[PDB]
């Protein structure tokens, strides 16, 4: 299923070769029928989440083809997961309409700090995947004030929610040095350069002291800003080495080199992707098995789900999805093989 | 008046020749509903109840000893088995059968002349009915051991309500059927059409009655003043209601059931006359003194 999701993402990413919708829809029909003979769509859709997380970047898709394939999938799949993918699409659309509304508001009531372009793309928490609690990297003054005015606007209109700005994902550009070259940075690099600006001769510990830079994912970015840069060579460090522990002093240099005015460091995205639950899962499996054999209480279709979670003392341990999958796979032979048309007799209390 | 064998103790006789003739003739091979009556000894019920309660909520069971007289299964003893079982499922792997034939061999010498007549099982608090696999158990028990009946006991219902939850059941052979209803499936199993219940009654000995009558009574406002003839008002209403259908079926047959219907009505009328007699004797005892 990971391979099928990879193939689907690869085909939909580049629609130039075979822009006709007929060949694409026949490929999708083949994929759908192949998935039909298979089961366990949970890993399939979490892989969808992984590929669409790393949609968050530039679209580079066809959109309407995704809508058609998700509609044809929902026709034969049902709800919940199909509804949350519909939530993905609805969230993206409502985000772009809210962005249009905010732009209209800025045009109507002029704000000087709105001169910088804002492309807020707020998401939802109940449907989108979660990565972690995210760090608290410092924001430069002007972007901080722009996000503050956006927060003030969003707290108006419809209330009852807040915005916890993240820093893992994001795309930004910066004008640098001499002809003015436009560089592409992704959040953390922007703050690093902003700190570099106000004073030269900045060392790594000084940067780490007041930027709240991450620890584990810092490794990918640290070895991406140097140690294998392309011919653009925007920035280099004087302690040229494969590893830089604590006191590698960084220096700002012109390094005009390439004449291109849209030098981008997006290539780091092409290389950063590379590279005890035992007791908990044993306890969960044992609890589910003892619940499924022991209960045997009078149920029709749902009160068994109530009593099984009643028996446990602590919650989030039941996880009704496991009960659902257990009772679904429990129909293989006589026990719990009752008639779907009338789900009345369920061995009653035996 | 103990040396003579009265009509009460006459059932305590094990005639080998009569039982052999019954087991050789096998009148049950033709009539499927051949057996209707199940008479049970008191001590068998006592041992069964104490074994069911001794195990608590864990199901216990055993083999019972008895004979067959015409259409009546007469059970004279109960017996416990050394089994390991949970609330709903039991195995009886080897220990039960190592203590089943050995028990029979030991009892052949003490004086127990009876053989296997059926087994009883305790269902802790989920009705008196034949389970989906218990019906097959009685299938293969009856297919080769024809004189046989399955007894089902509910310990929790008996210990809570105050009435013995006892059920004697026998199943029809595979192929004998005479969409499922919604009233005969909750008090029975999903295979209710494959088994039927039998009327259950108990018997005791003359010395048993004598010892019971001298054991302990007190029971002045516990029995002699207990709202008699009124406590079982719902029971009497149900009985007088179903006698209507009994008599209407008897009349349809006339257009035999009628003797059974008359016996059924006589039981209720006699019971309530006994209640009236108790009330009258209470009135003559207490109310009409010191005018």
């Amino acid at each position: 299923p990971e391979y099928l999701s990879l193939f689907i993402d690869d085909k939909l990413k580049k629609g130039v070769k075979g822009l006709t919708e007929q060949e694409v829809e026949t490929i999708l029909d083949k994929a759908m029928v192949l998935f039909r003979f298979m089961q366990e769509k949970d890993v399939f859709e979490r892989y969808y989440k992984q590929h669409l997380a790393r949609l968050l970047t530039n679209k580079s898709v066809s959109d309407d083809s995704e809508k058609n394939m998700i509609s044809k999938l929902k026709t034969e799949c049902g709800c919940q997961f199909t509804s949350k993918l519909e939530g993905m699409f609805r969230d993206m659309s409502i985000s772009n309409t809210t962005m249009d509304e905010f732009r209209q508001h800025l045009q109507a009531t002029g704000v000087s700090l709105g001169g910088v372009d804002l492309t807020v793309r707020v998401l939802t928490t109940g449907y989108w995947p979660t990565q972690s609690a995210t760090p608290k990297c410092n924001i430069p003054p002007a972007p901080r004030h722009a996000f503050e005015i956006f927060r003030r606007f969003y707290l108006a209109k419809h209330s009852g929610r807040q915005l916890t700005l993240q820093h893992h994902m994001g795309s930004a550009d910066l004008n640098a040095t001499t002809r003015k070259h436009i560089l592409q940075v992704s959040t953390f690099q922007m703050t690093i350069l902003m700190l570099f600006n106000n004073r030269e001769k900045y060392t790594f510990e000084e940067i780490q002291q007041e930027t709240d830079i991450p620890e584990r994912e810092l490794v990918r970015a640290l070895q991406s800003l140097a140690c294998g840069k392309p011919t653009q060579r925007v920035l280099t460090k004087e302690p040229k080495s494969k590893e830089i522990e604590n006191g590698h002093i960084f220096t700002v240099n012109d390094q005009f080199t390439s004449k291109l005015h849209r030098v981008k460091i997006q290539t780091v995205a092409a290389k950063q992707g590379e590279s005890k639950v035992d007791d908990d899962r044993k306890h969960e499996i044992e609890a589910a098995i003892v619940r499924i054999m022991k209960s045997r209480k009078k149920m029709q279709h749902n009160v068994l789900v109530a009593e099984v979670t009643q028996q446990l003392k602590a919650r989030f341990l039941p996880s009704p999805v496991v009960i659902k999958k257990r009772i679904e796979g429990l129909i293989e032979r006589e026990y719990l093989a009752r008639t779907p048309e009338d789900r009345k007799v369920y061995t009653y209390v035996a | 008046n103990m040396q003579e064998a009265q009509s009460i103790d006459e059932i305590y006789k094990y005639d080998k020749k009569q039982q052999q003739e019954i087991l050789a003739a096998k009148p049950w091979t033709k009539d499927h509903h051949y057996f209707k009556y199940c008479k049970i000894s008191a001590l068998a019920l006592l041992k069964m109840v104490m074994h069911a309660r001794s195990g608590g909520n864990l199901a216990v069971m055993g083999l019972m000893l008895g004979k067959v007289d015409g259409e009546t299964m007469i059970i004279m003893d109960s017996f416990a088995l050394p089994v390991e079982g949970t609330e709903t499922r039991v195995n009886a792997q080897a220990a039960a059968y190592e203590y089943m034939a050995a028990y029979i061999e030991n009892a052949k010498q003490v004086g127990r002349l009876e053989n296997a007549i059926g087994w009883y099982h305790s269902h802790p608090g989920y009705g008196c009915w034949l389970s989906g696999i218990n019906v097959s158990t009685q299938m293969l028990n009856q297919q080769f051991q024809e004189p046989f009946v399955a007894v089902v006991i509910d310990p929790t219902r008996t210990i809570s309500a105050g009435k013995v939850n006892l059920g004697a059941f026998r199943t029809y052979p595979k192929g004998y059927k005479p969409t499922i209803p919604l009233n005969k499936i909750e008090d029975f199993g999903v295979h209710c059409k494959q088994y039927y219940a039998l009327e259950v009654s108990y018997f005791k000995s003359s010395l048993d009655r004598k010892l019971l009558e001298l054991l302990w009574n007190k029971y002045w406002v516990n029995t002699l003043s207990s709202s008699s003839l009124l406590t079982n008002a719902d029971y009497t209403t149900g009985q007088v209601f179903d006698l209507s259908e009994k008599l209407e079926q008897s009349e349809a047959q006339l257009g035999d059931k009628l003797a059974k219907a008359t016996r059924d009505s006589c039981k209720t009328t006699i019971e309530a006359i006994h209640g009236l007699m108790s009330q009258v004797i209470k009135d003559k005892l207490f109310n009409q003194i010191n005018i």
